[PDB]
C-alpha cells in the first residue's frame, strides 16, 4: 500500500505568510488530492488532480508535485485556514491518506479572562459537586490551572478540556472541572483556581465562598 | 502515452483509479477482449465504461 | 444541492453488527461511485471501499474485507454499510463520500455516523446551569453556561436559544470521566447589562438516550 508521509505535522503560520506543506509518497503516484477538515466537520475537497482548485476554494491555495513529492501551498495565510489538511493518493488500490498536517495560526499573546462557577443547588442534592473554572479566549494554547480548597492544593480530582482554535480571533478557551462528593464539598469554604499563562505577568486567582 | 509503469496487465480492480484518459492509453484492446468477463464486476463509472466500450469497438 | 444524509449515532455491544446508511439527493445516484471512510477519534482517515450503484459492483480495502459490507438501494438512492462482529477497534466516525466525476477525489461528504462499541449502557445527561454573578462580571462582560454531566455514548449536541445565539459560544470537548461516562460544558460570554432583560437557554440533544433538554440559566 502506498504510504503517505505529511510534513510538517504541525505548521504554525503568521497571517500574510506564504507556506507550503508536503506529502511524500512511498512510491509513484499519478494524482494527489487534498482535503481540509476542521475539528468536528466532514472533510472538504480542497485541491484535486494534484494542482486544481476545487469549487469554492480561495485562489490562494495551490498544489503541485511530481512522482513522489506533493505539496500544498497557501500563498497568503489567513485566520480561517486553521484546519487539518490530508493528502490522498489516487493511483494504487487501495486509496490511502496521509495522517494530516495541522495548520495553527500565529497571533499575539492574549491573556485568558478567567471565570469560576460554583456547583449548582440542583447538582448538589444529586450527591456530587462540580466547580468549573473557565479560561476564555487566550493565546497561545499552553495554560496552567491549579485548584485550591481552603488553600490545599488539589490534585487527582480535576479534568481539563480545550476548544479547537477559533477561525476568526484564533484563540482558545479551556475549562477545568473539579469534581467532589457532596460531603467533601460541604466541608470547606474557599474554592479558588489559580491560572498562569504567557500573557499574565502574575497568576490570576478567581475564588469564591460557599455563600 | 501510457505513463511509465502503468500499463494494464490484467483487467482487475486497480483499474478503477485510472482516469478516463489513462484507461484509453494503458489498456490494450486485445487484453480487454479476453478479460471482458471481469469488467461487470469491477465498479467502473459510466465514464470509464464508455471508454472501455470504445476500445472494444476499435476492434 | 448534492446531499448525503447519514444515519444517527449508534451504540453496539462487542460482537454485534450494525447497518449504517447514507441517502443521496440532488444528483443522479447511479452517475457516481459512493465511498466509505473511517476516522478514528483523533486520527487519520482510512478508505473502506466503494460501490457503483447501478449494478452494485464493489471494491474493498483488504483491511476491511469481512469487517464491512457495502450495498445500495437504487430506488431510494440510499447506500448502506454493514459492520460485522464489532470490537472496540471499530469505534469511530464513518463517512460516506461521493466520488467526483472521473476520479477527482471525494467531492461531497456526509456528515458522519459515530459508532461506539462498548458493554456499557446508554445513559442520558443531567444538565446543570453555570450561572453568572459579580464573580462573573468582567467590566460589563459576563460568562455563563451549561454543564452536561454523566452520559453515554457520545455525542451530545448543544446550541443556545435554539440556534439564535452563536456569537461568543464555546462548547467544549466531552471528557471521559472515571465514572466511565462523558461530560462537557458549554459556555458563552455576554454583556452584563443584558442579563436583566435577556434570558438564556441551552438546548441539549442526546440522540442515543432520547434526551432533549432546555435549561434556563439565570443569575443567583
Amino acid at each position: 500500500d502506498i504510504e503517505l508521509t505529511q510534513s510538517p505535522a504541525i505548521m504554525s503560520a503568521s497571517p500574510g505568510e506564504k507556506v507550503t506543506m508536503t506529502c511524500s509518497a512511498s512510491s509513484s503516484v499519478s494524482y494527489m488530492h487534498w482535503y481540509q477538515q476542521k475539528s468536528g466537520t466532514s472533510p472538504k475537497r480542497w485541491i484535486y488532480d494534484t494542482s486544481k482548485l476545487a469549487s469554492g476554494v480561495p485562489g490562494r491555495f495551490s498544489g503541485s508535485g511530481s512522482g513522489n513529492s506533493y505539496s500544498l501551498t497557501i500563498s497568503s495565510v489567513e485566520a480561517e485556514d486553521d484546519a487539518t489538511y490530508y493528502c490522498q493518493q489516487w493511483s494504487k488500490h487501495p486509496l490511502t491518506f496521509g495522517s494530516g498536517t495541522k495548520v495553527e495560526i500565529k497571533r499575539t499573546v492574549a491573556a485568558p479572562s478567567v471565570f469560576i462557577f460554583p456547583p449548582s443547588d440542583e447538582q448538589l442534592k444529586s450527591g456530587t459537586a462540580s466547580v468549573v473554572c473557565l479560561l476564555n479566549n487566550f493565546y497561545p494554547r499552553e495554560a496552567k490551572v491549579q485548584w485550591k480548597v481552603d488553600n490545599a492544593l488539589q490534585s487527582g480530582n480535576s479534568q481539563e478540556s480545550v476548544t479547537e482554535q477559533d477561525s476568526k480571533d484564533s484563540t482558545y478557551s479551556l475549562s477545568s472541572t473539579l469534581t467532589l462528593s457532596k460531603a467533601d464539598y460541604e466541608k470547606h469554604k474557599v474554592y479558588a483556581c489559580e491560572v498562569t499563562h504567557q500573557g499574565l505577568s502574575s497568576p490570576v486567582t478567581k475564588s469564591f465562598n460557599r455563600g | 502515452m501510457c505513463p511509465s509503469g502503468k500499463k494494464a496487465r490484467e483487467i482487475d480492480e486497480s483499474l478503477i483509479f485510472y482516469k478516463k484518459w489513462e484507461l484509453e492509453a494503458c489498456v490494450d484492446a486485445a487484453l480487454l477482449a479476453t478479460q471482458m468477463d471481469r469488467v461487470n464486476a469491477i465498479p467502473f463509472t459510466y465514464e470509464q465504461l464508455d471508454v472501455l466500450k470504445h476500445k472494444l469497438d476499435e476492434l | 444541492q448534492v446531499q448525503l444524509q447519514q444515519s444517527g449515532p449508534e451504540l453496539e455491544k462487542p460482537g454485534a453488527s450494525v447497518k449504517i446508511s447514507c441517502k443521496a439527493s440532488g444528483y443522479s445516484f447511479t452517475g457516481y461511485t459512493m465511498n466509505w471512510v473511517k476516522q478514528s477519534h483523533g486520527k487519520s482517515l482510512e478508505w473502506i471501499g466503494l460501490i457503483t450503484p447501478y449494478n452494485g459492483a464493489s471494491s474493498y480495502n483488504q483491511k476491511f474485507r469481512g469487517k464491512a459490507t457495502l450495498t445500495v438501494d437504487k430506488s431510494s438512492s440510499t447506500a448502506y454499510m454493514d459492520l460485522l462482529s464489532l470490537t472496540s477497534e471499530d469505534s469511530a466516525v464513518y463517512f460516506c463520500a461521493r466520488g467526483g466525476y472521473d476520479g477527482r477525489g471525494f467531492d461531497y461528504w456526509g456528515s458522519g455516523t459515530p459508532v461506539t462499541v462498548s458493554s456499557a449502557s446508554t445513559k442520558g445527561p443531567s444538565v446543570f446551569p453555570l450561572a453568572p454573578s459579580s464573580k462573573s462580571t468582567s467590566g460589563g462582560t459576563a460568562a455563563l453556561g451549561c454543564l452536561v454531566k454523566d452520559y453515554f455514548p457520545e455525542p451530545v449536541t448543544v446550541s443556545w436559544n435554539s440556534g439564535a445565539l452563536t456569537s461568543g459560544v464555546h462548547t467544549f470537548p466531552a471528557v471521559l470521566q472515571s465514572s466511565g461516562l462523558y461530560s462537557l460544558s458549554s459556555v458563552v460570554t455576554v454583556p452584563s447589562s443584558s442579563l436583566g432583560t435577556q434570558t438564556y437557554i441551552c438546548n441539549v440533544n442526546h440522540k442515543p438516550s432520547n434526551t432533549k433538554v432546555d435549561k434556563k440559566v439565570e443569575p443567583k
